[PDB]
């Protein structure tokens, strides 16, 4: 009307008059204002019964929908009811008052920068023959404990050592030998929930692989229960994208490792594995606030376990090592302890699969070396081959170590490339040539005559794996290790597919693409050279 | 079945009520609905991008899958939680009450380009708001799109959801769509691509914005090493045949630096024209002029030979000279959307500067501008440079996409995508979404 | 016509706020007094250091003259307020405009 | 701890391996953060201390694990400016604590 003149309504009720007020509003076409006359603390669901059906820009309560009063203005702070705009006419179009940046245009401008390369470790490790006493004499105060390990070991008279040990000065503690080959997102929040209810403050992780990882995992739920876990996965996935914040630990417990197998550097890497329950799917868990605050790598354990699980491991760590040293991600801190391991090695396989434990000495050494290893892609991530590996092993139930054992070679081979410019990003960057940084490590063995090419110390390289892996009894072809091919062939298609972007991604020098993979696996599996 | 305003008026009542009942719910229970379909919609990229392959037409695999992750993570890591139910915040000193609310029923409008990542992007951020959402696939690209529709909707229902939030069309045609974008029950419309698609959204008297970009430029001054922007721009030029939103259209090189960086491309498996082949490629570019439909995605040696030349195999862009001209009725001077690029031979920084600018203007939308230079002896040219161009967003001496080593270059970005704005006119600078622009407002006086 | 002061130097002077120029459309009605305080009002910016000016607005405005500028090639934007059938106009641009105005506002009174 | 007194904080701990017994008791109410400017010196790293007497310099050496700061970062933007030879004077020093390092009988494998 806009003029000194009003109509009224005569309303039935409460909604009646909503409902009318609802087909009135609509008839604007602009949601700006509305008025509520009505007693104030006695209905607030009236109050907002009504404020739930108007929309109009704003709502105001036993309040005129004007400027000026008594004093300073009724309401004393209130854009006018002018300067209510809207980008659209249409209907229900709320309208919004005006301001500068609806007046001004924007712009940023993003900068070219370096970045953060890394090189941590755990704070406390031991390492000797009788370790386990002195190692844990230093075990004031610390009261409440809790196991970690697999009835395996726990089956042997192994845990009630360590349980005397913790009656020496006397701990309540309980076994937990409830996991097997792996992480199942079943017995991890069994295990959670069991000490949740015991609220031990020191956690022991004891064996091989999955005990003692899964023990992390389940450890960090001790210390948030309130959070769920994909966004424990879904949030941290990988290096180097360090946003935003921790799973918040270091609070109530603290972590303890033994190691049993020569061979995984786990027990130092703040990694972890999950599998999940449906199908399996595998869920990665990487970053440095899950490495153990204590480690111990004591020998007294394998004098007795038996050829060629030896083997396994060693091989585990091998190829740990040299994807490390020609990882991209390679800096200069881990090529010293890797080239340390890879040479020590040599000399030290041969006899502790001959000679064991007629030799404790190689035997320990050996184990150094896995640990070595460990500390070595504790910062350069593994290679292709490395989850390439976990692949094969999780369809056909193969153990790792020997799987990625089967490849290496074919392996360096599509690394033998002088220059394929078809798929590599900024090569000359910081890797100038893996070539040479092989010929570097066979010349550092002396693997090669004072007067050589490069290529020459590769092919004398890869015959040295071929016949010292020769040496360790083990298949040459994957048909030779028995597997049937007709499936082989069958499904390496999709192996290939989820092997490509297995977390490798990677710091592979070079882009493999889908085909070379099934070249590689089918060379591998008839043990024939990939070459070309 | 979605073919005929009878049914598509039926699911129309159908979804509308859904989300009339849906936008009911409480914060504390859509968050598990949108953690599940985040879930679940992120481990199955490999299917839909193989049969997005298979239904498109074109294109590198990893490129789809990985943006498939990209996509989805950034949505979930970029909008955790953020308070969109109920009171957003109060002032009992003066009693007035900031609530917000949905806005209602939205179409989306789906290209043949990344007729994946988008539709999931879509639905998913409208869960977030407590939305219903339309799609228009492409009848190149809908089989693919309206698998995701299923899967999306079937993990979003065994969360708690309401029976349907989704709908779309089965056989996209054009007045099926025009029927919808002008049904009045739709509360807004989200539409990306074309030049041509955005611009009828435009004309609706509605609410709309739309994504898209222009002719997306470099220049390169003499005290830039050639190799660096050389690699970054063959990264970005090969990214799935250049596909990508924002990304290279015209290579803007200075005087004496200019046939070095030429051989530099000749060293690699750019070839260099300067002949008829530049109209026997400018033909099959710009047919109609309207942008000919099959260059896209597609191979040097493909687009070569189905240009009329033969090319050695491995090259990779073919690079055009034919362009000391500059207007619009040079096809260089459009966009390519394909693994092809045309250069300038600049004087100076100037006059670099100046064909920047009258070379942005063709695209209509500020989207997206590069500089290539030494860095901390020129800060005068930097800004000068910065001063005239107005994209959205200015980089120097990086690429315009994502993923290099490791996390991402550059690794903290929205993505080319998802930058629109609610005008075409003329320098109309895009801004990425969000979901205030998806919410309407309450404040309560007290 | 209704508030032919308040918004003009409302305008104007959120515009000298966004470095801004700013082109005016008064009311064949309310017109003098909106072109005196475009005088007055840039007196006092070209009294502070002002380019020569950076008003500018119609005089006898006519119907085709404002289609003509506000279809103008040079202009930016467009705000535009007060009547329903004005905004609708506004809206039929093809460009960026946003334009206040309000409904039927209605209050509801209950028993207690 | 401010309660002791100090020549036993030296006196009762002069060096390695004598791990008896106990620790003066921190990581109590405090950080360390620690910034190196000298290329040549691994004291940051270090849990080692040296003071001197005030009548006739007493040499007095810490040496206790504990002594190690938490945190340490090695920037360059420092030392492009400090002369020579300075540098060599830290390169050299560093030089010997390596040499030194590597024929010692605690050279476990570790540190080679």
């Amino acid at each position: 009307k806009l003029s000194p003149t009003l109509g009224l309504f005569r309303a039935d009720n409460f909604e009646d008059a909503v409902a009318q007020a609802v087909t009135m509003v609509e008839i604007g076409g602009i949601g700006h204002t509305s008025g509520l006359y009505t007693n104030q603390d006695v209905n607030a669901d009236r109050i907002r019964y009504f404020g739930d059906k108007l929309k109009t820009a704003r709502i105001l309560v036993n309040i005129p929908t004007t400027h000026g009063g008594i004093g300073d203005l009724y309401n004393f702070n209130v854009a006018p009811s002018l300067t209510l705009g809207c980008g659209s006419w249409g209907g229900n179009s709320i309208s919004e008052n005006v301001g500068p940046k609806h007046l001004i245009n924007k712009k940023t401008v993003a900068k070219r920068a370096e970045n953060m390369l890394w090189h941590k470790l755990p704070k406390s490790i031991y390492f000797r023959r009788g370790s386990l006493p002195i190692a844990l004499s230093d075990l004031e105060g610390k009261k409440r404990a809790f196991l970690v390990t697999d009835r395996f070991l726990f089956n042997n008279g192994y845990a009630d050592d360590v349980v005397a040990l913790l009656k020496a000065q006397g701990m309540e503690v309980q076994t937990f030998f409830e996991v097997e080959a792996d992480p199942t997102l079943s017995v991890v929040e069994k295990g959670a929930a069991a000490m949740q209810s015991f609220q031990p403050d020191v956690i022991l992780a004891l064996g091989g692989g999955s005990p003692m990882d899964a023990a992390k995992i389940m450890w960090v739920m001790y210390e948030h229960p309130d959070t769920h876990f994909e966004e424990l996965a879904m949030r941290f996935m990988d290096i180097r994208k360090r946003i935003y914040k921790f799973p918040k630990m270091g609070k109530k417990a603290e972590l303890v490792c033994i190691t049993t197998t020569s061979g995984t550097g786990s027990e130092v890497t703040p990694f972890a594995v999950v599998t999940d329950d449906k199908t399996g799917a595998k869920y990665p868990l990487a970053d440095y606030e899950l490495t153990p605050q204590m480690a111990i790598v004591d020998a007294n354990l394998v004098m007795n376990m038996p050829k060629s699980l030896t083997a396994f491991g060693g091989y585990d760590a091998v190829t740990h090592a040299l994807e490390a040293y020609v990882s991209v991600l390679a800096n200069e801190y881990s090529d010293g302890q890797a080239l340390q391991a890879l040479k020590m090695l040599k000399e030290y396989l041969p006899s502790s699969y001959a000679n064991g434990a007629k030799d404790p000495i190689a035997r320990e050494k050996v184990h150094n070396a896995a640990t070595i290893a460990g500390i070595a892609f504790a910062n350069a991530f593994l290679g292709v081959c490395h989850s390439m590996a976990h692949k094969i092993g999780a369809e056909f139930h193969l153990p790792h170590g020997l799987a990625n054992a089967l490849l290496i070679a074919n392996v360096v081979r599509y690394n033998a490339n002088d220059n394929p410019t078809k798929q590599t990003a900024f090569s000359q960057y910081d890797r100038p040539q893996a070539r040479r940084r092989y010929a570097e490590v066979a010349d550092h063995l002396g693997l090669s005559q004072p007067g050589d090419r490069t290529a020459q110390k590769i092919e004398r390289l890869l015959t040295w794996l071929d016949e010292l892996k020769v040496n360790l009894d083990i298949p040459k072809s994957i048909q030779a290790a028995g597997v049937a091919e007709a499936d082989f062939l069958a499904k390496v298609d999709e192996l290939a597919v989820e092997a490509f972007d297995d977390q490798c991604t990677g710091a592979n020098p070079r882009y493999p693409l889908i085909a070379e993979l099934k070249e590689v696996l089918l060379a591998s599996y008839y043990g024939k050279p990939f070459v070309e | 079945p979605v073919t005929n305003l009878a049914e598509l008026d039926a699911l129309v009542a159908r979804v509308k009520a859904a989300q009339a009942e849906f936008a009911t719910f409480s914060q504390e229970q859509v968050d598990k609905i949108f953690r599940a379909a985040s879930l679940a919609a992120n481990q199955a990229r490999i299917p839909l991008a193989q049969m997005a392959v298979e239904e498109s037409g074109m294109g590198i695999v990893e490129d789809k899958v990985i943006k498939n992750h990209f996509a989805s993570e950034f949505i979930y890591n970029k909008y955790k939680d953020e308070k969109t139910c109920g009171i957003l915040e109060e002032d009992d000193n003066l009693g007035t009450m900031t609530i917000a609310e949905p806005v209602g029923i939205i179409c989306g409008i789906v290209p043949t380009t990344n007729p994946t990542s988008t539709a999931i992007f879509k639905s998913l951020i409208s869960l977030k708001t407590r939305n219903g959402i339309i799609f228009s696939p492409h009848p190149r690209a809908k089989n693919s799109t309206n698998a995701a529709a299923k899967l999306v909707l079937d993990a979003a229902i065994a969360a708690g959801a309401p029976k349907d939030i989704i709908g779309w069309i089965d056989q996209p045609s054009v007045e099926l769509s025009n029927a919808l974008m002008k049904h009045d029950g739709i509360a807004l419309i989200l539409a990306t691509g074309g030049p041509g698609m955005v611009k009828a959204a435009y004309s609706s008297g509605k609410p709309a914005i739309g994504v898209g970009a222009g002719n997306v430029p470099v220049v390169i001054d003499e005290t830039a090493d050639i190799k660096r922007a050389v690699a970054s721009i063959l990264m970005s030029k090969t990214f799935d045949n250049g596909v990508v939103c924002a990304s290279e259209q015209a290579a803007i090189v200075v005087s004496e630096v200019y046939d070095e960086v030429k051989e530099r491309f000749a060293t690699h498996k750019a070839h260099v024209l300067s002949k008829a082949d530049a109209d026997k490629v400018r033909k099959v570019l710009l047919i109609d002029g309207a942008l000919n439909a099959k260059i896209v995605g597609q191979p040097a040696a493909a687009i070569a030979e189905m240009a009329g030349v033969k090319v050695p195999a491995d090259t990779k862009v073919l690079v055009g000279e034919g362009l000391g001209k500059v207007s619009y009725d040079d096809e260089f001077a459009h966009e390519k959307l394909s693994p092809t690029l045309g250069l300038f031979r600049a004087d100076n920084f100037e006059d670099a500067v100046a064909q920047a600018v009258t070379m942005v203007e063709i695209g209509g939308i500020g989207h997206t501008s590069g500089l290539y230079t030494n860095q901390d002896v020129n800060a005068d040219r930097i800004r000068y440079f910065g001063d005239k161009l107005k994209t959205a967003r200015i980089l120097v001496n990086i690429p315009t996409t994502h993923g290099g080593i490791g996390d991402l270059y550059n690794f903290n970005v929205a993505p080319s995508l998802t930058l629109g704005c609610g005008s075409w006119g003329g320098n109309s600078i895009s801004e990425n979404v969000g979901p205030k622009h998806l919410i309407n407002k309450k404040t309560v006086a007290k």
